[PDB]
């Protein structure tokens, strides 16, 4: 028969743990590092290109920074196909949300409902969970600003400074160390790539390898603005900062 | 259009005593103005000493006494050859006709 | 049909529905709330064919607290107006369409406002300052574009929709049996149990 | 490695698919069959092994009759042969129903072919167990068939399965050669009565019973028929004669 | 691996067989049956002294005329349950009258061999066979008092008496020699309750074990505690007096 | 060996086996006895019922499928009622749409059809039951032995179950003798109870072990048991 | 019979590899070098049409295809694998988008579709990953001229200019020589068939060596006139003539 | 692990082991076939062996008539090779009744070839045992040859050979062209075609045939027929007349 | 289409799948409830394996199946979401059609059969949560406490916990709780509950959290200095000796 190959992608060991998960979290913490950070005034998001050539395009290039709404974004660490799928599915199911209510989906509500789509690969169908993790940034005006992640098992959690990816150990206590609630969006910009900096496994950080965006409230206006950076912009940020 | 329903004629009736009961009918069996025979026996033994007789169109009357025929034997089968008391017959051609609520049995039946 | 009316004052809607359940020849009630509570600020009053009426409500009604459990949150007037819309549009095109046409009156909390909307069988949809479905328009809509003030306060919008039903109770060869009043505002939902002779 | 012969449609090392080959292993475990193509005709012959007194005499038949022309007996798993059968029949039965014609032996044979070689393509299915030797009369002459459970089949002269093959095969072929010209169908019957006594040596141990059938267009009309009575009997002899 | 609906060597299913071994850790279960009714007792068996002992519900109603108590995985038991009740519910909607205590028996058995990953024969969509056994008892007018075993097999059998759980080989040793022809309703159940107790861990009390019957003038009913632990006290007194 | 080719069906081993097949076998084997012969006039069923304890009954073992036809099993009783229940089915098929009785040698074709596609496919099991049907048609007496193979055969006599061989051998031997008791069924019966008795060990065949079932010219498909079997005890 | 291998035949494993996908990526290693480089004003995709026989019909066999009259294709790895890609991958195009917007996809888009394909190959149930990478290259009004590979994962990301299959590792490196954002067409051209001589071990010729660039459009390929928004395709498969005509000032 | 040799699904080093032994089989006849081109017609030749003398020789063939201009040849299994052939047959018709003209023979190529690569990626599909040379006078591509094995590839051919000793078979067909520096045989009946094919066939297996030991088939316009044992036999006589 | 038998029994009668859900249970942050005379009170730990997260939106560990009943649980958070989304929706099925909100009992059954389900259904693993179930039954003042595992077993107490460290917490609450005289009070009651998750928790006045559940719909959550103010009263009858 067929049983004989089948790996059984969804069971628990003898220690109550999830195979696949557990692997597919150790396939994401090889990824580029992403990190999120919140702050009073707006949310940054940065990522590291994991691996970057001459050659590679990157004025047309986007693996880890993706909208799902005008006012919800997504940094991924994983594999970008599968994050690709999770991510058109997550931007169908806020339309549906505003079509049928007539206002913008709640940030929340958007990240329970893909979590629960990676939690249901985790318990039947026999296929393997996707080998991905995000980490979210949005408004809604119920919980405002609002920082999100989830992984492959399905799971959530909101935070103030959070990291995904590789090295996200030594990211999280240099955030941990550095983060303030007062913080100001160009104070988390700051933030964010000094710890990216710190972290990465390459020799320098530059232009090239990072992507950029920020969700601010611009005060000349009075509506939620997501600003994905453009090379020259990142290049601009990077020498500002002081890494040049 | 095709008419799914005709009408055999006949005359049933069913007559309880004290401790005997009786279902006659008559062996007439008609279509508009012709008799299709004079003697097609209308009023049948389905066991467990209980007589029935479905009339008005007769393929649906042969049709359901064949099918509670059917029922008592199977009846028997599930129940450890239990006998089927008259009530519960009548409970169960209740289920039989029931079942085609919306495309009827066109007969009057009695047991 | 029944009455359906719905007015929006000031601070608050206010949903004026028939007692009357009329079958055949015969009143069977002449008590008959037509209305459903979907949420702490929102109410919505129905009118049509005979079962689709209550099952629309109830459903509606179900689905609509069981978003306020998930989420701990109450949706805006709008968010159930539009959740209703979308519930009736679908239903047109359906094997057996719902007949059941509403009003929903809510308070937003949010916006601190009240808001009146009217939705037929059809998903046709549209917010306003007063409205009726079937023939209660047509008696009452003169009435209410003349005495209609934006900053009328609850007691000046009972005293108009009492003239609209006593015009209603004039004109129209029907008894409906007077109505139900009830006011939905900051603090909720309540009823105006004497409009009898208010 | 190994495991090659655990499942149905795998292909060995050597391009083999060993489960049709314990198949066949099966097949050369039973009772010995043959058939034998006259000049207007086919007769089909099978030993019946008589494990007891028990067994009603005559009762048990094997050969099986499809539509009213063809003829079909095997050795092997007997219930995978009735199955076989069974296809037959509504494949014949639909080949009329659409062409009025009762379906030709070439067309019937290639319609077991493919569906006994169906079974040799997944592995949620196990292979037949049977040898399968089958014709009758058509449009156009006589045509005899034998059947592997690999789905191989080819047209005969003569054919023979099961525990004395060889035995049978070897007669058959002297038939062949000794009768350039043709047999007849009333010498066929014989001749193959005599076949089946001979190869019974390869099995000597038990007792058995005889069962032969034919198609002749001028014997039978070109419908298949039981060789019964006086003209069984005779047949009956003829070996019983020619075994000493 | 190897199929849920596998022969052994032996001729058995191994799901079948592995199935009665969960039986046998279960909570003892006995039923006595006696032409003055059945009588059925378990034993609860709580987990800890926080556990409040009568949320234990171990023997449940069919219907008016069929009890059954339960022994193994019990949460295994209530699409049985469920299964029987609405057997006997419909048998009597077609029927106007009260389902045969076999046939309704011969139904849950029905469910019994409806496991496997696809089985050519129908559609037998459930993973495994059910990790409980059954003590179905009932009356009905042609065949009286009855107590029937169902297994996770398919097979049921019918007992004048039955133990089933972890202290069954010992307490059937029992019932063999206590149960005879002529036994009335309450020697039964003092025999239940004397069975039950030998074979528990724990001392038996009105807390820790329940007991049931069904009379074809009352049917099925449950002991609340207070009638059962006089019932305690009787069968001490009983004992004690030799 | 064996091991690496008996789990599941749809295996055949390097010598031409189907193990799982030979496993249900086994589960006839350690069945109980029974016991089936006909004459020219009647077919009868003699079983030998087996009881848990002695607290519990003894499992039937005749069912009945038809005016005109019944069977014995040996193994897993579930199994038995499965094909006995098929059975009935299409006796009754061939009643109400050709009005025509099933002929006992049809039925012996329909369940070793109905046995062999459980043999050829992944997922399901074959039937760990054997069955023993007689029948009284329009050939006459019948008896057919049925083997979850899908091998079916039709005989004079026969038993299946554990240590059925005794039962068989005196058959065998007693053939020429009840093939003729004709017109007399209390005859064949004794018959056929000496036969059974031939495959007793443990006990001897009591009033509730006892389980018999004839069919016939004019005897619709019965059967005997307690009382009712005491006059051959 | 039914197709019972509903479980994914690619999962994690400890390390966190998902092994199929790795095997097809080396499957890909061991295929003939295919390349593309883009020019400020086309993109040029090329590959060497390995003959397996010289009785065999090279022409007969495209490793270059045209997906829309503005995108084609070339790859490095399973041949029939992208055969059965660029059938999928003609088809998309139209049914989830020139039946839609009236108008053939973008580039990215495309892409981004023949990408989903590949990453279902890598969890659905009963199948294994596409045994390719692909190298698309195309044209359209908001994005211009783009180049694109496309991994056995369904991963793919922009290029100047690339290689895959056996010398890539080389083949990159001298493409990163040769390459400047000023390179017009025939430039590009030029570099390819340099780049291609290094990994061709036999002839080199217009016959062994197969060429297409996404440039402007070609109204003489339309097939029709009289419509002045209808241009003609951007595609175009170069003729073994003129490959030689350039290999000469090689 | 080791299962990834049972079933179509990569190995550490990318191979497809299933795909590798399907094509094994495909020799398992030890029958060896050829296809040349004429000026207008398209020959195939495939030895011919009834080892049995108890089989009807007249139904022992591996070469199918598809459609009325397009024939097929197999190398491999006959059960496998009736399977293609069907397959061939029933999507020939369907093309004419959906489309409205024949299929094209390397059409129907590509057709058979992605149905392969198909069992190449699906694991329940086993590839089928066999190589499959499709050969007609096409109406826009004259006399054509178009061959699909078990690993879903196919490729046109001036001539080609498959089998046991297809190396042989290649190589002498290859010499040949090296010379004649044309693509096909330049002879305007089909029958010298034949005769050069069982030639170079003779030259290359270095064998002698009776007219028993070969099975032809040609494809002109409109039209494909296999040859008799006596239409061989005359090709035969024809060929020893020059020797 | 993807049915494989995933939970089935071994040798000894055991079905691994499930037994394996407990361990994931065991694994999950201790869980606690309490019944009091006039109420019931749930109560939970807070990890720690990394802390700088938002508490205002991060998921909560007790949730409202309906405005009378909460749920908790110890296990696979994910997990736990599906089995709290379909009581939610049995919970307005439940209203719509018998015109009554769900008993607590009836909601337990519910989700117990779910969790049942899950260990003998094709293709699904076993749920690896357990679960906490309190309210008071419409109209009644009585309290209500269950509890259910991952086989699909449910009952009620007087006080349980479950998760990690539950076996010591149990023994405290066993030697800590009479059924005689329960905590009479919502106060009385809230800090027996505390001071059950200290024998474990290792000084968390962040890393504990307790709701409370009366009557009639009454439900809230306590603030953490709410909670701390228990826990210093607590740490006081200790040093007072």
């Amino acid at each position: 028969g067929s049983r004989r190959y089948d790996s059984r992608t969804t069971i628990f060991s003898p220690e109550g743990r999830l195979y696949q998960v557990e692997y597919a979290l150790e396939s994401i913490s090889h990824a580029g590092t992403a990190i999120g950070i919140m702050a009073s005034d707006g949310i940054v998001l940065a990522a590291e290109r994991k691996v970057t050539s001459t050659l590679l395009e990157q004025d047309t290039s986007t693996e880890k920074l993706y909208k799902l709404n005008d006012k919800i974004a997504v940094a991924v660490a994983g594999l970008t196909a599968d994050a690709e799928i999770l991510i058109n599915t997550a931007r169908i199911h806020a339309q549906n949300y505003l079509k049928t209510y007539n206002e913008d989906i709640p940030v929340e509500i958007l990240v329970r409902r893909l979590s629960d789509i990676k939690q249901g690969y985790t318990q039947h169908g026999g296929l393997r969970p996707f080998g991905v993790s995000f980490i979210y940034a949005g408004y809604d005006d119920r919980y405002g600003y609002q920082l999100y992640t989830s992984n492959p098992s399905g799971n959530y959690t909101g935070w103030k400074a959070i990291s995904v990816g590789a090295n996200t150990s030594a990211a999280q206590t240099l955030l941990q160390m550095d983060y303030k609630d007062d913080m100001k969006v160009d104070d988390a910009i700051e933030l964010a790539l000094k710890t990216l900096s710190k972290t990465t496994d390459s020799s320098a950080l530059t232009y090239d390898r990072l992507e950029f965006a920020t969700i601010r409230k611009g005060a000349n206006d009075g509506e939620v603005y997501q600003k994905i950076f453009k090379p020259q912009e990142i290049k601009d940020i990077l020498v500002k900062t002081g890494i040049t | 259009q095709f008419n799914p329903y005709g009408d055999n004629g006949g005359t049933i009736l069913g007559i309880a005593g004290e401790d005997f009961a009786v279902l006659a009918g008559d062996t007439r069996n008609i279509t508009d103005y012709s008799i299709n025979s004079r003697y097609e026996p209308k009023v049948f033994d389905c066991g467990d000493n209980i007589v029935m007789s479905a009339n008005g169109f007769a393929a649906d009357g042969d049709a359901l006494v064949k099918r509670f025929k059917n029922s008592v034997k199977w009846y028997h089968f599930d129940h450890n050859d239990k006998k089927l008391s008259i009530n519960s017959a009548a409970r169960n051609i209740q289920h039989l006709l029931y079942g085609k609520r919306f495309f009827p049995y066109y007969v009057h039946t009695i047991i | 049909m029944d009455i359906i009316l719905g007015i929006r004052v000031q601070d608050s809607v206010i949903l004026a529905s028939s007692k009357a359940v009329t079958r055949g020849i015969s009143v069977l009630k002449d008590s008959d709330d037509k209305t459903r509570q979907l949420s702490p600020h929102t109410l919505m009053s129905f009118a049509g064919e005979a079962g689709d009426t209550v099952q629309f409500a109830e459903y509606i009604q179900a689905n609509i607290q069981l978003y306020s459990i998930r989420e701990d949150y109450e949706l805006s007037p709008q968010a159930v107006s539009s959740f209703v819309r979308q519930e009736l549009a679908k239903s047109i095109r359906s094997r057996r369409p719902y007949q059941v046409n509403v009003l929903i009156g809510g308070y937003d909390k949010k916006k601190n406002k009240p808001e009146l909307y009217q939705i037929d069988y059809l998903g046709t949809k549209v917010e306003l300052p007063y409205g009726a479905h079937g023939y209660s328009g047509f008696y009452t809509f003169s009435l209410l574009d003349h005495h209609y003030r934006p900053d009328m306060t609850t007691e000046e919008g009972l005293d108009l929709l009492k003239l609209c039903v006593q015009e209603l109770e004039k004109r129209m060869p029907m008894d409906f049996k007077g109505v139900i009043v009830k006011i939905v505002d900051k603090d909720g939902i309540r009823q105006v149990d004497d409009f009898q002779a208010q | 490695g190994t495991g090659y012969d655990l499942s149905n449609s795998v292909f060995s090392p050597d391009g083999r698919n060993f489960q049709v080959e314990y198949a066949v292993k099966a097949v050369e475990n039973g009772t010995t069959s043959i058939g034998i193509k006259c000049n207007d005709g086919v007769v089909f012959a099978v030993e019946k092994l008589i494990t007891s007194k028990l067994l009603v005499p005559q009762k048990n038949v094997k050969i099986q009759v499809v539509d009213r022309h063809i003829g079909c007996v095997y050795s092997g798993l007997i219930p995978d042969g009735r199955h076989l059968v069974n296809r037959g029949r509504e494949e014949a039965a639909s080949f009329k129903k659409l062409y009025k014609t009762p379906i030709p032996i070439p067309a019937f044979a290639d319609r077991l072919g493919q569906y006994v070689q169906a079974h040799t393509l997944y592995n949620s299915v196990r292979p037949f167990g049977v040898s399968t030797i089958f014709g009758g009369v058509d449009k156009n002459g006589a045509h005899l068939y034998m059947l592997e459970p690999s789905g191989s089949y080819w047209g005969y002269k003569g054919a023979a399965t099961g525990k004395g093959r060889q035995s049978a095969k070897a007669e058959l072929e002297k038939l062949v050669d000794h009768h350039p010209e043709g047999l007849s169908a009333r010498e066929a019957v014989k001749q193959a009565a005599k076949i089946i006594y001979l190869a019974h040596e390869d099995n000597k141990e038990k007792d058995f019973e005889l069962e032969i059938s034919w198609c002749s267009l001028s014997e039978t009309n070109g419908l298949h028929k039981f060789v019964k009575g006086d003209l069984l009997q005779e047949a009956i002899d003829f070996a019983q004669k020619e075994i000493n | 691996d190897r199929g849920v609906s596998t022969f052994s060597p032996e001729g058995r299913l191994f799901q079948v067989e592995y199935s009665l071994e969960a039986i046998k850790l279960g909570s003892t279960a006995i039923g006595i049956a006696t032409k003055e009714g059945v009588v059925l007792g378990v034993e609860k068996r709580a987990t800890s002294p926080l556990l409040e002992s009568d949320s234990i519900e171990k023997i449940v109603e069919i219907d008016r005329h069929i009890g059954c108590a339960m022994s193994g995985l019990t949460a295994d038991a209530r699409s049985m349950i469920e299964h029987a009740r609405t057997a006997a519910v419909t048998h009597n909607l077609y029927y106007d009258e009260d389902i045969n205590v076999e046939s309704l028996t011969q139904s849950v058995c029905d469910l019994a061999l409806r496991f496997g990953e696809g089985a050519s024969g129908e559609e037998r969509l459930m993973s495994r066979p059910f990790g409980v056994a059954l003590l179905i008892a009932g009356h009905d007018a042609d065949d009286g008092y009855q107590l029937f075993h169902a297994e996770p097999s398919g097979t049921f059998y019918r007992y004048n008496a039955k133990a089933i759980g972890s202290g069954s080989e010992g307490a059937q040793a029992e019932l063999l020699n206590e149960w005879h022809s002529s036994l009335t309703l309450k020697e039964a159940e003092l025999l239940v309750l004397k069975i039950l107790k030998q074979v528990m861990e724990e001392k038996l009390d009105e807390n820790n074990a329940q007991l049931s019957c069904i009379t074809k003038q009352d049917g099925f009913k449950i002991y609340d505690n207070e009638k059962t632990a006089e019932l305690i006290k009787e069968l001490k007194e009983k004992e004690a007096a030799e | 060996f064996r091991n690496n080719y008996d789990g599941d069906t749809v295996t055949f081993s390097p010598t031409g086996r189907l193990f799982q097949v030979e496993y249900a076998l086994e589960a006839i084997k350690q069945g109980s006895v029974t016991v089936g012969l006909r004459s020219n006039t009647h077919a009868v069923l003699v079983a030998l019922k087996r009881n848990a304890d002695e607290l519990s009954s003894y499992q039937k073992k005749i069912i009945k499928c038809d005016e005109h036809m019944g069977l014995s099993l040996a193994g897993l009783a579930p199994d038995a009622r499965v094909l006995s229940n098929y059975l009935r089915q299409q006796c009754n098929y061939s009643s109400l749409v050709f009005n025509r009785k099933l002929a006992v040698e049809r039925a012996g074709h329909l369940l070793c059809d109905k046995a062999q596609k459980n043999t050829q496919s992944y997922g399901g099991r074959p039937y760990g039951v054997g069955l023993l049907i007689i029948g009284y048609d329009k050939s006459g007496a019948h008896l057919l032995e049925f083997q979850p193979s899908g091998n079916v055969t039709e005989l004079y006599g026969t038993a299946i179950g554990a240590r059925s061989q005794g039962a068989k051998t005196y058959l065998e031997r007693t053939l020429d003798t009840f093939i003729k008791i004709d017109g007399n069924p209390d005859e064949l019966i004794k018959a056929g109870v000496e036969a059974i008795s031939q495959s007793l060990r443990d006990e001897s065949l009591t009033v509730d072990n006892l389980s018999i079932a004839i069919v016939g010219k004019d005897t619709p498909f019965t059967i005997y048991d307690g009382e009712a079997v005491a006059k051959y005890i | 019979m039914t197709d019972r291998y509903s479980f994914s035949l690619t999962t994690f494993s400890p390390s966190g590899k998902l092994g199929q996908i790795d095997y097809a990526l080396t499957a890909v290693k061991q295929g003939v070098t295919s390349l593309g480089i883009k020019a400020t004003n086309g993109v040029v995709i090329a590959t060497e049409k390995k003959s397996s026989s010289p009785l065999a019909m090279s022409e007969t066999l495209s490793k270059v295809s045209l997906l829309t009259p503005d995108i084609g294709a070339v790859y490095s790895g399973m041949g029939p694998d992208y055969r059965v890609l660029v059938d999928k991958s003609r088809k998309v195009a139209h049914t989830s988008y020139k039946r839609i917007y009236g108008e053939y996809p973008p580039t990215k888009l495309l892409v981004s579709e023949v990408a989903k394909i590949m990453q279902e190959a890598t969890q659905s149930g009963g199948v294994r990953p596409f045994g390719v990478s692909l190298l698309i290259a195309g044209h359209d009004e908001f994005n211009g001229f783009s180049l694109y590979q496309v991994d056995p994962s369904g991963s793919y990301f922009p290029w100047k200019a690339t290689a895959i299959g056996k010398g890539s590792v080389a083949a990159k490196t001298f493409l990163e020589k040769r390459w400047n954002d000023e390179l017009e067409l025939e430039d590009a051209i030029h570099i390819a068939l340099l780049t291609l001589k290094e990994s061709v071990e036999g002839e080199f010729n217009g016959d062994t060596i197969e060429l297409a660039i996404i440039g402007d459009e070609n109204p003489d390929l339309l097939g029709y006139t009289g419509i002045p928004t209808d241009k003609g395709p951007r595609f175009r498969k170069l003729t073994s003539q003129e490959i030689n005509d350039r290999l000469e000032a090689l | 692990a080791g299962y990834d040799r049972h079933i179509t699904i990569f190995s550490p080093e990318g191979r497809l082991y299933q795909v590798e032994y399907a094509f094994k089989a495909t020799n398992q006849t030890n029958i060896n076939s050829l296809a040349v081109r004429g000026k207008d017609c398209t020959v195939v030749i495939s030895q011919k062996k009834v080892p049995d003398k108890l089989l009807d020789p007249t139904t022992v063939s591996y070469i199918f008539c598809i459609s009325r201009t397009i024939g097929m040849v197999v190398n491999g299994p006959i059960p496998d090779a009736r399977n293609a052939a069907l397959r061939a047959k029933a999507e020939a018709a369907e093309f004419r009744y959906k489309y409205g003209y024949d299929m094209p023979c390397d059409v129907l190529a590509k057709r058979m070839a992605n149905l392969s690569q198909i069992y190449t990626q699906r694991a329940y599909m086993r590839p089928l045992g066999v190589i499959l040379t499709f050969v007609s006078v096409d109406e826009e591509l004259g006399p054509s040859i178009y061959k699909t094995d078990p690993a879903g590839y196919y490729v046109g051919y001036k001539a080609t050979a498959t089998g046991p000793k297809q190396q042989e078979i290649t190589t002498n067909l290859e010499n040949h062209f090296k010379k004649s520096k044309i693509d096909h045989i330049n002879e305007e009946s089909w029958e010298k075609v034949v005769e050069f094919a069982i030639t170079h066939m003779i030259d290359a297996l270095g064998t002698e045939f009776s007219k028993n030991d070969l099975e032809v088939g040609v494809a002109t316009k409109d039209k494909f027929f296999t040859l008799s044992a006596e239409n061989i036999e005359e090709r035969l006589v024809a060929i020893a007349e020059q020797d | 289409g993807y049915d494989r038998a995933l939970s089935i029994f071994s040798p000894d009668g055991h079905i691994f799948q499930v037994e394996y859900a407990l361990e994931a249970v065991k694994r999950g942050t201790c869980a606690v409830g309490v019944k009091g005379k006039n109420c019931v009170v749930l109560g939970c730990e807070r990890r720690s394996t990394l802390k700088l997260q938002d508490t205002r939106i991060t998921p909560s560990k007790v949730s409202k199946i309906d405005s009378h009943v909460v749920l908790s649980f110890s296990g696979l958070n994910a997990d736990s979401r599906i089995l709290i989304e379909k009581a939610r929706v049995e919970a307005q099925s439940h209203r719509l059609t018998l015109e009554d909100p769900v008993t607590v009992e009836y909601l337990t059954r519910y989700v117990a059969g779910v969790q049942q389900r899950y260990t003998q259904s094709g293709g699904v693993r076993p749920f690896g949560v357990s679960t906490l179930i309190a309210g008071f039954d419409p109209r009644d003042d009585e309290p209500k406490l269950y509890q259910t595992e991952p086989s699909g077993i449910y009952s009620s107490w007087s006080a349980q916990t479950i998760g990690r460290n539950s076996k010591t917490v149990r023994e405290f609450l066993e030697k800590n709780y009479d059924r005689k005289e329960p905590p009479a009070t919502v106060e009385e009651c809230v800090k027996l509950t505390v001071r059950s998750l200290l024998e474990v928790v290792q000084t968390g006045a962040k890393n504990i959290e307790i709701t409370v559940v009366k009557p009639d719909s009454d439900i809230v959550a306590l603030s953490s200095e709410e909670i701390n103010q228990y826990v210093t009263q607590i740490e006081q009858e200790k040093q007072e000796q």
